[PDB]
């Protein structure tokens, strides 16, 4: 409650708190904590949240969520030839 | 590794067997409310279906000897479903006969 | 026996003539001097409107007992009005028993025609098979 | 020493009276249970050998009066003893009036009551309840008496009176048999429903659920919803209500359990929401395994869905091998 | 008298089960 109670102000502050409470949830509603974590990361830095949210997504349906977050020409070419490809397109583009 | 699950399942299975015996004991006895009379059964015969229900009444009640205790739920359900198939106009003929017996 | 304002046993009962209720004179008098009203219904009442409890006049009464003719007549209403409900308990329960008897005798009359045909068919199958 | 002297007791009366004065002296040392208890058993024994001598019940009443003078549950064992010989004497009720005089004066005598009520049966009900004014085995036994007399509902009442006493520990020991029996009796919903409600404060959930399914069903499913074995059950009953819930159940299940979520997911997407289920199969396979690799390989092989996603899958599982090997 | 009809009603549908067996035994013998 104290971890979630830590206010989300701005983008990086809320994303920093997302790292805290997610680790707290992990170590100790598993789906709803992941969903509230998904909205915190998506509702943030927007450039750095592509590598932060997705890095704990494989650990955390999967194909659709990765394509929306990753969304470039070379990435589509790499896909046609599934989590590693979205990671390649997130860091580069 | 089951533990207190076989005891719970044995109580659940023993609970199921008691639910089958009480319901299939008797329709009239289980729902809501006689002296033993072998002479009344002897006098009533002096016709075969009447003697069958008389021995059925003497068995369930247990100058009165008991014996009959081997005559199960699945055979009665198919017997009830078959007789239901054989059975506005039927509602009025039952209301008229009920008024005749009331008179 | 009680005063409705205080809840005590009033030592000087006076009954009002707007909301019929026995008040203690000393209590109700102060209620009227506060404002000319009856405490229960809040209708207008003065001190002269209030009337002490009195012996009727010249006809002598006796206490309310089982002997007294009017108390005995209201008793016989209780007897019959209770016995009239006793009849409903047996009229309503008769309409369930005769309704279950009507459906029971119909299921008996619908079933015994099938006992008569199986006694025919099982003996006819024994009459047919044994001859062959 | 009094016992060896008793063995030595021709003036046995002298040794006995000397044992009495010895009681007068030893009593000072006692400032009591086994001392007073043996003191009473021996005094009454002296009146017992006196009884054999026809020398005794009155003096026995005197020594018992000294036991009254003693200054406690063991003393109640002494009262139980004077009562014991007193009943063995041939005056049963007369002694019971005395132990009753003591308890009315007010517990040790109750063990003698269990010694007495056990055969007093061969009406007895109040005789038994006198114990309740002052022992679960005793309780179940007594309820079994009324059951033998088939008072039925009265018997259930007894279980009501027991459980108000012993609290969530012993009460369970009563309550498991009480449930199995009362359900066996009437087999009206609201009363038994309430009875489980009172009851609830693990197996109880199972009895209760077993009841609900065959006498509202969803309500029961809510109750199971309200540990691995428990998860396994619910899933079974939900499957009994039809297939669709069971895939749903696992999602609840996730929060060795991964083997079970895999067990449900296997026929889930395997028979196939289905995309969310397959992606869930990936999320679970990645959740924590060579047989699972055979599973994903089977899912890939099933397509008449791509070597690339498959190699990526084996790559991810290899990454899991990396995170696993990295662990200390 | 309604309760006497309920015993005969349930006693009769036990007697039909034995009569159906005698018909079932007959249909097997006719086939042979």
């Amino acid at each position: 409650a104290n971890p979630h109670n830590y206010d989300a102000w701005f983008d990086y502050l809320r994303l920093v708190e997302s790292d805290a409470e997610a680790e707290a949830v992990r170590e100790v509603n598993v789906p709803p904590i992941q969903e509230k974590r998904h909205w915190k990361r998506y509702i943030y830095w927007i450039n750095y949240a592509l590598y932060e949210e997705l890095e704990a997504k494989d650990p955390e349906q999967a194909s659709l969520e990765l394509i929306p977050h990753k969304k470039a020409k070379m990435w589509i070419l790499y896909a046609q030839f599934r989590a590693l490809g979205t990671s390649i397109g997130k860091c580069p583009k | 590794e089951e533990r207190e699950i076989d005891d719970t399942y044995i109580e659940d299975a023993a609970d199921v067997d008691a639910r089958k015996q009480a319901i299939r004991d008797a329709e009239r006895v289980k729902e809501m409310k006689a002296v033993q009379k072998d002479l009344p059964r002897p006098s009533e015969v002096n016709l075969r279906p009447l003697n069958v229900e008389p021995p059925l009444t003497d068995l369930q009640k247990s100058t009165m000897l008991h014996y009959d205790l081997l005559h199960e739920p699945s055979g009665n359900k198919k017997g009830k479903t078959v007789g239901f198939g054989t059975n506005t106009y039927l509602e009025h003929n039952p209301y008229e006969k009920f008024s005749k017996e009331e008179l | 026996l009680i005063c409705s304002i205080s809840n005590e046993v009033p030592e000087h009962p006076c009954v009002s003539p707007v909301s019929n209720h026995v008040y203690e004179r000393r209590l109700i008098e102060k209620y009227i001097a506060e404002n000319g009203t009856d405490p229960i219904n809040n209708q207008p009442l003065s001190e002269e409107q209030l009337i002490d409890i009195k012996v009727a006049h010249p006809i002598r009464p006796k206490p309310p007992s089982a002997t007294s003719i009017p108390a005995i007549l209201k008793a016989l209403q209780d007897e019959w009005d209770a016995v009239m409900l006793h009849s409903f308990t047996l009229r309503q329960q008769l309409q369930t028993t005769r309704q279950e008897l009507s459906h029971a005798l119909y299921q008996h009359d619908a079933a015994c025609r099938v006992i008569a045909r199986l006694t025919k068919e099982v003996t006819a199958a024994r009459e047919a098979l044994a001859t062959l | 020493v009094d016992d060896l002297a008793s063995v030595w007791c021709c003036g046995e009366l002298e040794l006995r009276h000397e044992n009495y004065d010895e009681a007068l002296r030893l009593l000072r040392k006692a400032t009591l249970p086994a001392r007073r208890a043996e003191y009473f058993d021996g005094s009454e024994p002296v009146q017992n050998r006196v009884y054999k001598s026809l020398k005794w019940s009155m003096l026995a009443d005197l020594e018992e009066s000294l036991g009254t003078f003693q200054s406690y549950d063991r003393i109640l064992d002494l009262r139980i003893a004077t009562p014991q010989i007193v009943i063995n004497y041939a005056f049963l009720e007369e002694h019971k009036y005395f132990e009753e005089s003591f308890k009315a004066y007010e517990s040790l005598f109750k063990w003698p009551n269990v010694s007495d009520i056990w055969s007093t049966y061969l009406g007895g009900r109040k005789l038994e309840r006198a114990r309740d004014l002052f022992l679960d085995g005793c309780p179940p036994k007594y309820a079994k008496t009324l059951y033998l007399l088939y008072a039925q509902l009265e018997e259930e009442w007894g279980l009501a009176r027991h459980a108000m006493a012993v609290y969530e520990r012993a009460t369970r020991a009563v309550e498991p048999a009480q449930q199995y029996d009362m359900f066996n009796i009437y087999i009206a919903e609201i009363y038994g429903v309430t009875h489980t409600r009172g009851i609830y404060q693990h197996a109880r959930e199972m009895c209760l659920r077993f009841a609900d399914m065959e006498c509202g069903e969803i309500d029961r499913a809510r109750a199971i919803y309200s540990t691995w074995k428990d998860f396994e059950v619910r899933h079974g009953n939900e499957d009994t209500i039809k297939e669709m819930l069971r895939i749903r159940r696992s999602v609840q299940a996730t929060y060795f359990m991964a083997s079970q979520m895999l067990k449900v997911s296997g026929s889930a997407t395997g028979t196939v929401a289905p995309g969310q289920s397959g992606m869930d199969d990936m999320k679970l396979l990645e959740q924590r395994l060579a047989a699972e690799a055979e599973r994903d390989q089977p899912l890939r092989a099933q397509s008449k869905l791509f070597v690339r996603s498959d190699a990526s899958r084996e790559e991810l599982a290899e990454l899991a091998q990396q995170v696993n090997p990295e662990e200390i």
